[PDB]
């Protein structure tokens, strides 16, 4: 099979990203994985004439007791795919977000059966690192379509469309969308009917040579409503926090009636709700009930996700592209009795938000994560169960607005 | 020389060097021809002249004299034009991470670059010229067959070549560990000394069969080894002796160098401080201006002079015995730590300083993070921690902090100064306590301002302020309300800045006002701060 030629964006040079230091455990797992890969043709050792590099990591995908290699191809994706969303794009179905159940099948192993353009392999270099700078580091490049690269499913989509065509014929109501290594498969069936259909698709893929080794429900109540507290008795400081919350929402919603509620008592003194005050409160709860105006998804600008830690395992998030023009807000919360911690919750939340973002727009967002950069860079792999990796950056000034999104 | 070459191409769309050969003395020309025929005799440079349009300058000099001159080539114009390579050793192994071997040998490899071949189709770009008498007579033209001295590709290609030559001997000798550095090999083994020396001779012979020469005498001086500013003894490591100078005046350069040597020493000497001594550097980047030493910095320099008077050593790493790090607070944002496996000899030491209103527990957490990173680099695992903080203190801080934080396996140590939380604001307002509606304001131009309060009981104060800012007066209003209230007080400000600073629960600051506010918040019993729009 001939190779699809890959000529990346003019003037752009290849990735030159440093490799993170790793635990001995993970270095050993990487050496094992890569020795089998070299033995099978998928990667080859390289020399000093190849200056590029692309980070690698060891994770455990889908709660397995066996390791898995994860290549961070973000830099190479920006440097090639920004002309391979154009030349070889995969169109994103606008109806996948509307099916009542959506399952995510991993179909990554597929790419390993297709060779990669020889002139391109240089740019898939990666270093398995040594401890204490003791040995040079082991240098590989790919000879087959690598998982994690956005060009692989692009190149493979002709094959994927052909393999899937008999199923798509037998099931014309089902939606199938390929994001990098996963088919997202949506249906309006009962959950058991849906599971039956998903296993039929598994066996259809299998009897065509695609090995494949947890459902979403995107009737998920898009941008969530904020509610004012409801109380039998209203104190001075209750009126104060209510006023302050309602003034912050003047940035998102325009028509919050304020003055009737703004009219040197002690904080704990209970002030009775005026007729004009309860009038303004009702008008404001109503003007909050409805969704926002002018909020439309622009497909030229990037998506932005912000997360806030709420305590007791709760986390709120907003996804937007213009401030206060939220495209989607929601709330994540880990298991009630499970042994979890902050960074575990942050990682599962980032993953959940990214999957939602794929289902809805076919793009991932850039995260503004509430966490020390070096902490995240050290611990994010320990719970990362996904094969893609979103862009991110770190917040260090806190929201003195914390409750306003709870 | 039977070594497989590495293919090298030029940066895309460039030609080779066509530089001028600015002639020099005839005696230099004679010395150059002597060394050039002696280097051709060994096939390192072959002489082909006619159809090569490329040229690179050549100079001659004597530095370390065996009664002989030496030839060198300014390869700048060629280096600028050749492709990038895989970089280099990107840093140094730390001695604390080495594992003791019963023997180690150092092997300096000889004319390393000149005994590794250069890719054939690239050799034309190394071409250079010798003139006779200022272009009155033509000169002789050469090119290189081997890695030229100081060319961009020589180090990484020599590393790759040496690694490949080593791996056959490495595979017929799994009991032996070979480490590479720019020109050296370090060979360690737990073989009996006679066997270790037989293997070192076998390795030398192996390398000789590939063109690489090696010290034929007794090998590089026995331990201790003076390597990369370290001293490596068969059972310990330390830094090479660090001598701080005593002088009257100090330029910014001299304090830069003193701060540097102190940081270097801090990896094994426990207790070194650099806070008040580099507070001098932040002023500007002017190189030769003389800086007056402060009194704090003078005590700091003396204090380091003392803790540096007696030598200290570190041990090497035992992978069978677990890894421990223990942390201590020092002072003005300064922390130290020790990493050990046993109680009388550290693997290494170190210090953490704060960069930027700060908090002790958050600072400890950043120290744990710096150490965790270093541990993963040096040894490939993370230490178990010994921290001067209590599980309830820390559990309280991280359950309330706005960032996520990873709190590794840690055990509490009761060495003072303990790390604690000194005050905690109320979550809900306080019944029975006075309420202070505080505000403050300055003027951007006149730098005059006011701070004041009105309380629900009818109490009112206004105090004037000179040389202040809106934020300074905003905090001064809160300070007034704390000064003039009882042990329970509700305070109401319209200053996001103020509420942010104070809600951060800082412990100290480089701002005396916030320190007085902190001492009040410690003195008070229940304080509920609250915010309203301006
Ligand atoms: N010039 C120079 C120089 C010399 C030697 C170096 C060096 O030796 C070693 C090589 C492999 C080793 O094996 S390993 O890392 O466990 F796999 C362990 C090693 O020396 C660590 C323990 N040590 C050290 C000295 C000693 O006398 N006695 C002893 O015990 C390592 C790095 C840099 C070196 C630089």
């Amino acid at each position: 099979i001939e190779t699809v030629p890959v000529k990346l964006k003019p003037g752009m040079d290849g990735p030159k990203v440093k490799q993170w230091p790793l635990t001995e455990e993970k270095i050993k797992a990487l050496v094992e994985i890569c020795t089998e890969m070299e033995k099978e043709g998928k990667i080859s050792k390289i020399g000093p004439e190849n200056p590029y590099n692309t980070p690698v990591f060891a994770i455990k995908k889908k709660d397995s007791t066996k390791w898995r290699k994860l290549v961070d191809f973000r830099e190479l994706n920006k440097r090639t795919q920004d002309f391979w969303e154009v030349q070889l794009g995969i169109p994103h179905p606008a109806g996948l977000k509307k099916k009542k159940s959506v399952t995510v099948l991993d179909v990554g192993d597929a790419y390993f059966s297709v060779p990669l353009d020889e002139d391109f392999r240089k740019y898939t270099a990666f270093t398995i690192p040594s401890i204490n700078n003791e040995t040079p580091g082991i240098r590989y490049q790919y000879n087959v379509l690598p998982q994690g690269w956005k060009g692989s499913p692009a190149i493979f989509q002709s094959s994927m469309t052909k393999i899937l065509e008999p199923f798509k014929k037998q099931n014309p109501d089902i939606v199938i969308y390929q994001y990098m290594d996963d088919l997202y498969v949506g249906s309006d069936l009962e959950i058991g009917q849906h599971r039956t259909k998903i296993e039929e698709l598994r066996q259809h893929l299998l009897r065509w040579g695609l090995t494949t080794p947890y459902e979403l429900h995107p009737d998920k109540w898009t941008v969530q409503p904020i509610v004012l507290p409801e109380k039998d008795s209203w104190t001075v400081n209750d009126i104060q926090k209510l006023v302050g919350k309602l003034n912050w929402a003047s940035q998102i919603y325009p028509g919050i009636k304020v003055r009737q509620l703004s009219k040197t008592k002690a904080l704990t003194e209970v002030i009775p709700l005026t007729e004009e005050a309860e009038l303004e409160l009702a008008e404001n709860r109503e003007i909050l009930k409805e969704p926002v105006h002018g909020v439309y998804y622009d497909p030229s600008k990037d998506l932005i996700a912000e997360i806030q830690k709420q305590g007791q395992g709760q986390w709120t998030y907003q996804i937007y592209q213009e401030p206060f023009k939220n495209l989607k807000t929601g709330k994540y919360a880990r298991m009630r009795g499970a042994h979890t911690n902050d960074v575990k919750q942050l990682t599962e939340a980032v993953q959940k938000i990214t999957t939602e973002s794929i289902v809805i727009w076919g793009k991932t967002p850039k995260f503004k994560l509430p966490i020390q950069k070096e902490t995240w860079e050290t611990w994010w792999t320990e719970y990362w169960q996904a094969t893609w990796i979103p862009e991110w950056e770190f917040v260090n000034t806190p929201p003195l607005v914390k409750l306003w999104y709870q | 020389s039977p070594i497989e070459t590495v293919p090298v191409k030029l940066k895309p769309g460039m030609d080779g060097p066509k530089v001028k050969q600015w002639p020099l003395t005839e005696e230099k020309i004679k010395a150059l021809v002597e060394i050039c025929t002696e280097m051709e005799k060994e096939g390192k440079i072959s002489k082909i002249g006619p159809e090569n349009p490329y040229n690179t300058p050549v100079f001659a000099i004597k530095k370390k004299d065996s009664t002989k001159w030496r030839k060198l080539v300014d390869f700048r114009e060629l280096n600028k034009r050749t492709q990038d390579f895989w970089e280099v050793q990107l840093g140094i192994p730390h001695p604390a991470g080495l594992k003791k071997k019963k023997s180690v040998t150092v092997l300096d490899v000889g004319d390393a670059y000149f005994s590794v071949p250069l890719d054939e189709d690239f050799r034309k770009y190394t071409a250079f010229t010798i003139p006779s008498i200022n272009n009155e007579t033509p000169g002789i033209r050469y090119q290189y067959n081997v890695l030229p001295q100081g060319w961009k590709g020589s180090p990484a290609i020599f590393q790759s070549s040496m690694t490949k030559i080593l791996e056959p001997f490495a595979a017929q000798n799994p009991d032996i560990v070979i480490y590479q550095y720019m020109d050296d090999l370090y060979v360690g083994s737990d073989l009996e000394i006679g066997q270790h020396r037989t293997k070192i001779e076998e390795l030398r012979q192996h390398l000789l069969r590939w063109g690489l020469t090696t010290p034929d005498k007794k090998h590089q001086k026995e331990p201790p080894f003076l390597w990369m500013g370290y001293e490596l003894h068969p059972d310990k490591w330390t830094v090479q002796p660090i001598v701080l100078p005593e002088k009257d005046s100090w330029t910014v350069n001299d304090i830069q160098k003193l701060v540097g040597k102190l940081n270097w020493a801090s990896q094994i000497y426990p207790g070194i401080k650099v806070r008040q001594l580099s507070k001098l550097l932040r002023g500007t980047k002017a190189l030769t201006e003389v800086i007056p030493l402060t009194e704090e910095a003078e005590l700091e320099l003396a204090e380091n002079r003392e803790i540096l008077k007696e030598p200290v050593h570190g041990v090497y790493y035992d992978p069978s015995k677990d890894l421990i790090a223990e942390i201590q607070k020092q002072g003005q944002g300064q922390w130290t730590y020790q990493i050990y496996q046993e109680p009388f000899k550290n693997l290494k030491t170190g210090k953490y300083a704060r960069m930027r209103h700060t908090n002790d527990v958050k600072q400890l957490t950043e120290a744990v993070q710096k150490i965790t990173t270093e541990s993963i680099v040096i040894w490939g695992k993370t230490p178990k921690f010994k921290l001067p903080i209590q599980k309830e203190t820390w559990e309280t801080w991280w359950t309330e902090y706005w960032q996520a934080t990873w709190i590794p396996e840690w055990e509490f140590v009761n060495t003072p100064p303990l790390v604690k939380l000194w005050y905690q604001l109320e979550k809900e307002p306080i019944v029975g306590a006075e309420t202070f509606y505080v505000d403050g304001a300055a003027n951007r131009e006149t730098k005059l301002g006011k701070a004041g309060y009105v309380t629900n009981k009818g109490r009112q104060k206004v105090v004037p302020l000179t040389n202040t800012t809106n934020q300074k007066t905003e905090l001064q209003a809160i300070y007034l309300a704390l000064q003039d209230s009882g042990l329970e007080v509700n305070i109401v400000t319209d200053s996001q800045y103020a509420l942010g600073i104070i809600q951060a629960q800082p412990d100290k600051s480089e701002s005396e006002l916030v320190n007085q506010i902190i001492e009040q918040l410690i003195k008070k019993e229940k304080v509920y701060l609250a915010w309203v729009p301006a």
